[PDB]
RNA sequence: AAGGUAAGUAU
RNA sequence: AGCUUUGCGCAGUGGCAGUAUCGUAGCCAAUGAGGUCUAUCCGAGGCGCGAUUAUUGCUAAUU
């Protein structure tokens, strides 16, 4: 939650969405001391180093950085927002929202395959992927 | 505190005690039941006439 | 409606009941077939 | 004490006999393949914060969690106390 | 009340 | 004078297996590697790391 990379002003979270070319820009809009942020922030850090080669991993403060909040609609306690090429990739979760991530995961492999498709969906020139898997319920029996 | 600072420097790094096998395994590869498995399956059926 | 699967199990007891008829009865016919010397066929255990 | 080199036909001195047949018999695909190793570690970004910035985060962290650090304790997301 | 937005390029 | 043994090359033909082949200015090793069986006996590489379509090239297609 502390170990990944924080962008501090508006600016910064732009250049970090243009700078990369090749690569998934996975910005979590939130706040370091929220759990739910800090599950999500905890799965993004068990996974940072197996998606370097196709994905990289910033934190935002929407407090410290609130240029975002009216143009993303960060009023939810977490938010992974995912980006490619000055792109915003959507990703159809089956949740009815398909800009964001606004809950936190539990499985590290789940995030990556969410990744990869987005990669792979971006690369294509697509801005709109299906999630290989469906978020209309929790699978809790 | 009264942790010297050449004893903060002196920390050891990590090391992982798996060898390359266990870290990085060659992919597992899948393959296909042998066919006497489909023979024999079908053999269980037959049945004699006495 | 559609069928229950209960309906199409039979009962254990009665189970039982035909399973002891059926050994006595096969016990019967291969007894029989030993006074010919001929090996039963898929026919005379049909009903069994 | 010299002893004909079995792989180049000269001389050394006994003394280094092992060193000059593990060097002398040296796969040139060691040296690129050690070229290749020290291009990929010295070209990829860093993943986590540097130290510095893991601090700070943690500083920050404490600041905004009083139900942990601290002395008073407010709310979970509030600083003043 | 939702979990039912194709992603676009043009005018 | 022929014949023939061993090792090393160079080729030719043929067979077999791709869960394996290499790399070691890394480490240890006949001053003993490694030992389930045979232990007052066995005797050679082992380990770590790296490369990979479980060796690597061309050629032909589609592109």
């Amino acid at each position: 939650s502390y170990m990944l990379p924080h962008l501090h002003n508006g600016w910064q979270v732009d250049q970090a969405i243009l700078s990369e070319e090749d690569r998934v820009v996975v910005i979590r809009f939130g706040h370091d001391w929220d759990p739910t942020c800090m599950k999500m922030d905890e799965v993004l850090y068990s996974i940072a180093e197996k998606v370097k080669n196709f994905a990289v991993i910033y934190l935002v403060d929407i407090t410290e950085v609130p240029d975002f909040n009216k143009m993303y609609e960060l009023y939810d306690p977490c938010t992974v927002m995912f980006f490619f090429r000055n792109k915003h990739i959507m990703i159809d979760l089956g949740t009815g929202n398909n800009n964001k991530i606004n809950w936190a995961m539990e499985d590290k492999q789940e995030m990556v395959d969410i990744i990869e498709t987005v990669y792979r969906g971006a690369r294509k020139g697509r801005g709109l992927v299906v999630s290989p898997k469906d978020y209309s319920t929790k699978y809790r029996y | 505190a009264e942790v010297t600072e050449e004893e903060w420097l002196s920390i050891p790094e990590v090391g992982d005690a798996r060898n390359k096998r266990q870290r990085n395994p060659r992919y597992e590869k899948l393959t296909p039941v042998p066919d006497s498995f489909f023979a024999k399956h079908l053999q269980t059926g037959e049945n004699h006439t006495s | 409606l559609i069928p229950n699967l209960y309906r199409y199990i039979q009962p254990w007891e009665s189970e039982f009941i035909d399973s002891q008829r059926v050994w006595a009865e096969y016990a019967l016919k291969r007894q029989e077939a030993i006074a010919q010397n001929r090996r039963l066929t898929l026919e005379d255990l049909e009903d069994s | 004490e010299y002893l004909v080199s079995p792989i180049t036909g000269e001389k050394i001195p006994a003394s280094k006999m092992q060193e000059h047949m593990r060097i002398g018999l040296l796969d040139p695909r060691w040296l690129e393949q050690r070229d290749r190793s020290i291009r990929e570690k010295q070209s990829d970004d860093e993943v986590y914060a540097p130290g510095l910035d893991i601090e700070s985060s943690l500083k920050q962290l404490a600041e905004r969690r009083t139900d942990i650090f601290g002395v008073e304790e407010t709310a979970i997301g509030k600083k003043i106390g």
